[PDB]
DNA sequence: GAGAGTATGGCCATACTCTT
DNA sequence: GAGAGTATGGCCATACTCT
């Protein structure tokens, strides 16, 4: 029953418990065009994984697991990478996070994984203002918000 | 126990953001390193690999930097070392390497396990003085270590080597510079702070890139001087050969900074198969040691070389520009400075690390006079002075007594108790007295230093001398009328 | 001609190869039973100062420093190597202290040497006690900028303890490890009487104990290879048939053999299932945790009988195996096969060189103390003639000079006086030079006793070899039937 | 590869480890295959091995052909050390084995401890055809006891 | 049937910014 | 364009002997 859990990983519970590793940076979305995206093996696992299927043809029933988990290191490029998970979930699959199936880990394992946030989204507005601003083109943008937060 | 989507993107994001920015891609405008760089630089220096002792294998450089300093992959400290032994990536190495260090094709380095290194003899000149409280230093990331927070930097490295790096928000793009032409422009600033970029130009002509080669014009780089951006165009050192029959061929000997060797000959190649270039016959890469780089383009009989040659650089990398985006890092953030601003802050850098090395000598200097003092003494009463400590049943109260009695402070009477039989020989009394008078002399001289601000100012300039004459030599770019 | 034959290339390359492959990579030494690259693991963790007390460190600055300093090869081999030594499945008494993934029985191996971390053992500290007390010989390392031991003093009986497992050229080596506490009792046995038999040793050493427990089939295998140097031991996995209730039955593994891959036996029994070869399972499970240890249940069906099933998969599957003793070990920097006694002599012979030589290192420490100290206390005697001595005297050459030929003392006592601090001088010091002289006389005397008389340093032996037994020795867990 | 005669055109086989226009480049990374002890099949499915035919271009056994040479010159370029013995043992028993006449043409050569630039190789030369034959059987061969014998008879 | 354990290193993708 | 340079590591084959 979907009602088992995944975990994804960036560095180094079996009936219910899966385990997908990152190796690498995972790809910004907001920056790539769909054929890139949909191209890319790291995506293309996450999405096999799930199945429920990216933007249109996504269907929540149809999903595999009820809780995914973002466990990633500790340091600065843990948050970085946080940061693209969770830009790739808001673009292609915005109503798992509606459905609150998504969660990040706090303290790289057994001890750990436990603390798990649910992921919450408040705002559809502020959020994709955030997100085109954080992730996107613009490079100007995110140096002014650095500026300001600096 | 739930997160914001929005609170967490904003919250990691920046974290990541001012990491990369403060501590990763911006170097110091002190120093010119980036923090992997210093790591490497002190780490070397730390476990004693100069110039003077033997290469040491990368795989032991690499894992002492990574336990001790640098908490991240050991390909990443690798590289780094690797492009700071290569003498067409740095204008002045700090690393000097033994085996495949990559090459101008885009080779890469041979794996860590076969490759070897030691630091450089400049690169000594980066950390002299590091041992005399010049600079400051805080914790590694674990806490077990204590590491330079910048260092004493006794050239101008961050002009000299340049910078290239890829931050998030801004990136930085410095080129290379000719290290006599440097300290001229330093020397001259130093003795007039109202001195005008174009007046620091006549030190500095421009750019000194390692792979030599020409800068079509001064007008890319003044903007680059003055505004801290601009765009300068880097063109390939090539000669227009005749030959018999009214053949001809060109010639390349010099190619631009950064740009790969043997993806040029591809482009061409591209270009010749593809029909987008009319005239070459062959091409050939006749590059050795003995004649450093060579390469030969022959020309149809019927062709214009010349015309061939500036549609070359027209349409490959034989004439590439360089986008001059001068930021470093000044008080801990980043900022755009132009070429007096960078000159300002590294002649700020040497004013105040000599002004601390001065104060720490200073006091030592007293510490060991006042040291003298009690033993010259002890020396001139030492009949009493033996008495005093036989007398006593332990060294608590001989200390006590020889305190009490001949009027001296604790650190006398200790340095007395550990004094050795041998002091007591003619020689050694007069070896005493000696030191004790050249250091009375010496102590007026660093007070002198630091009561007035010019002649800390010309022991600066000084220095600075003594290095150019030592280490400084000809401009290798050209740059054309 | 500026040629060479190709059969004189091949016998010499050959050679080159093979030579260097026995008496310098695969196979152990019979004194301390390491190979090379083990001896350089521990040494250089020892000489960084890595130790059981202080944090663990990074594992490429272990590797690094290694592969620099003493062992020319592959960063890969140093750390696999350093690796096996942590684990506790594969060593018998583990010499290495681990952090992280380090593998498991499944056959999964370490995690990559950026994200692991290690240091020694309180077991290893046994192997390299005394090193510094000229008790084995140093030589020079690949490129000559460091010295590295030849030989580890080995205090508790490593080879047969670890056990070892090496394929060389023209031969291979497989020795099972063993249990200290039965070692060490057939080491004191031996040194008692010379002329002890196999058999009467085996009194003391019942058989190997494998790490990974498991049970032993009979001792006449034991037997052939511990007196021949050669033989075959058949090993097979701790199950139990457990009932339920009308009947029903499932099969449970608790311990496995040594040296075989969990995983890989689990495919296995899968594909005789799969491929009908095996009748009668209905579900094959691991449970295996940190918590249980090993834990692979089959549930057999109904009135199918689990006892005909079970030895069926014996017969079949990894479950049983064989390990094929083979014991070839290095004496005297040549491969050579010994059985059980002759490992016991040699290991015997290195304890009492090495404490024999530490004796005689104390000793001439002791002796040059001792001389220094009669020097001493002449110039505390006769302090004012001393002092006045040197006050006259213009350099430290003449004071040196006029020291000696005053006072009847040696360059050395006279170097002494030279250096001595005015501190010395007090009451307490002339007292504490004293003390310490008339305890080094007495030491001197004891060390003395040890080096005349034969028996006095073979007790010593056996005294040291109970204290280890004592602290490290545990209870045997492979179980050897019938 | 190489940058047209193959008189004056020389290939490198070099056990991964600057200054070379006919010099050629082949690296071999790890060790080769024994060609005594391996079967046909296991032969031809090997990498380096297939690289090294190709790289050649003669064919092997039957097939082969001297006139086809890619190359007058074949170099074992191994390192100073017993690994680069071993692999220089490795790579003649191949030769023996699969391409015999290029080593009676005298074409492969070893070089021995800056040594590319021409400003030393030792020729390999094939004296005896039966004792070759009873060598490569006796070091390369699948017998151990044999090997064994050799070893103790000079070892050291 | 295999696999026990020391030896001999390339090849792959992504973030981030700037540019005749 | 694509590539300038610090960051985030698993996957591949072979020798050699022995039941
Ligand atoms: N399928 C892709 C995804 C990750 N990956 C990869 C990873 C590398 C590298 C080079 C890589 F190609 N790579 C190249 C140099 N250093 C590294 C390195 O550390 N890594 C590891 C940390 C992720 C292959
Ligand atoms: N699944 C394991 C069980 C034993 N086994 C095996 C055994 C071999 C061999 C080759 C083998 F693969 N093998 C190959 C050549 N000679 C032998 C040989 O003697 N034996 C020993 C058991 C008799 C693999
Ligand atoms: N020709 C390529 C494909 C096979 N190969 C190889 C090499 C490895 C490895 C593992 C390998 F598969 N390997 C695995 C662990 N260490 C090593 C290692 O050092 N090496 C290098 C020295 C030979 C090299
Ligand atoms: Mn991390
Ligand atoms: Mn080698």
């Amino acid at each position: 029953s979907p009602e088992c859990e995944i975990f994804l990983v960036e560095g180094d519970d079996s009936r219910t418990q899966a385990i997908l590793p990152l190796r690498g940076k995972i790809l910004n979305v907001e920056k790539a065009r769909l054929d890139r995206i949909l191209n890319n093996n790291e995506i293309r696992q996450m999405i096999t994984a799930f199945g429920t299927g990216i933007g249109g043809d996504f269907d929540l029933a149809k999903a595999r697991y009820h809780k995914i988990v973002i466990m990633t290191d500790a340091d600065v490029d843990g948050a970085h990478i946080r940061t693209l998970l969770l830009t790739f979930f808001y673009r292609f699959m915005r109503p798992l996070i509606e459905a609150g199936y998504v969660y990040i880990a706090q303290p790289l394992l057994w001890e750990t994984t436990r603390a798990l946030l649910q992921v919450k989204l408040e705002d559809a507005i502020e959020a994709d203002q955030t997100f085109e601003m954080l992730m996107g083109d613009v490079v100007e943008n995110r140096r002014q918000f650095i500026e300001d937060n600096a | 126990n739930e997160r914001n989507i929005t609170s967490e993107m904003r919250e990691s994001f920046l974290d990541y953001a001012m990491s990369v920015i403060v501590a990763r891609a911006l170097p110091d405008v002190r120093d010119g390193l980036k923090p992997v760089h210093r790591r490497i630089l002190y780490g070397l220096n730390e476990q004693g690999m100069t110039p003077d002792k033997s290469y040491k294998k990368s795989a032991r450089i690499v894992g002492d930097v990574m336990g001790k300093y640098h908490p991240h992959g050991d390909s990443s400290i690798y590289e780094a070392m690797v492009r700071m032994a290569q003498d067409f990536s740095y204008r002045y190495p700090l690393v000097d390497g033994q085996g495949n260090f990559g090459s101008m094709d885009g080779d890469g380095a041979a794996a860590m396990r076969y490759t070897e290194a030691r630091m450089t003899k400049i690169t000594l000149e980066l950390l002299r003085d590091i041992n005399k409280d010049t600079i400051d230093f805080i914790d590694n990331y674990d806490g077990n270590e204590r590491e330079p927070s910048v260092l004493p930097a006794r050239f101008p490295n961050l002009l000299a080597n340049g910078a290239s790096g890829i931050a998030v928000g801004m990136a930085t793009n410095i080129p290379p510079h000719n290290l006599t032409e440097l300290i001229n422009g330093v020397l001259s600033l130093s003795k007039n702070p109202d001195i005008s970029i174009a007046e620091l130009m006549e030190d500095i002509e421009g750019p000194d890139f390692p792979t030599a080669g020409l800068i079509l014009g001064k007008s890319g780089i003044r903007r680059a001087y003055e505004t801290g951006r601009g765009s300068i165009q880097m063109r390939s050192r090539a000669v227009i050969e005749e030959r018999g029959g009214g053949r001809q061929r060109i010639v390349v000997t010099e190619i631009p900074f950064q740009v790969n060797k043997a993806r040029m000959i591809e482009k061409i190649a591209e270009l010749v198969r593809d029909k987008k270039i009319d005239g070459i016959t062959d091409l050939r890469d006749e590059t050795s040691l003995r004649t450093g780089v060579r390469v030969v383009i022959d020309v149809r009989k019927d062709a214009n070389a010349s015309v061939i040659l500036n549609n070359l650089y027209k349409q490959t990398p034989l004439q590439t520009s360089f986008g001059v985006n001068m930021i470093a890092l000044v008080n801990g953030r980043p900022k755009l400075i132009n070429l007096k601003e960078a000159l300002v802050h590294y002649l700020e850098h040497q004013k105040t690390v000599v002004r601390r090395r001065t104060q720490y000598n200073l006091r030592k200097a007293k510490d060991r006079a006042h040291i003298l003092e009690g033993l010259r003494i002890a020396l001139d009463h030492i009949d009493e002075i033996i008495s005093t400590i036989r007398e006593s049943d332990t060294d608590k109260v001989a200390m006590e007594s020889l305190q009490q009695r001949f009027k001296l402070s604790e650190k006398q009477a200790q340095a007395i108790l550990d004094m050795r039989l041998r002091r007591l020989t003619g020689l050694e009394r007069d070896k005493i007295e000696a030191e004790y008078n050249e250091l009375l002399n010496y102590i007026s001289e660093l007070e002198t230093i630091l009561a007035d601000e010019e002649v800390l100012l010309q022991l600066v300039r000084d220095e600075l001398t003594e290095i150019r004459d030592r280490f400084g030599d000809d401009r290798r770019t050209e740059i054309q009328l």
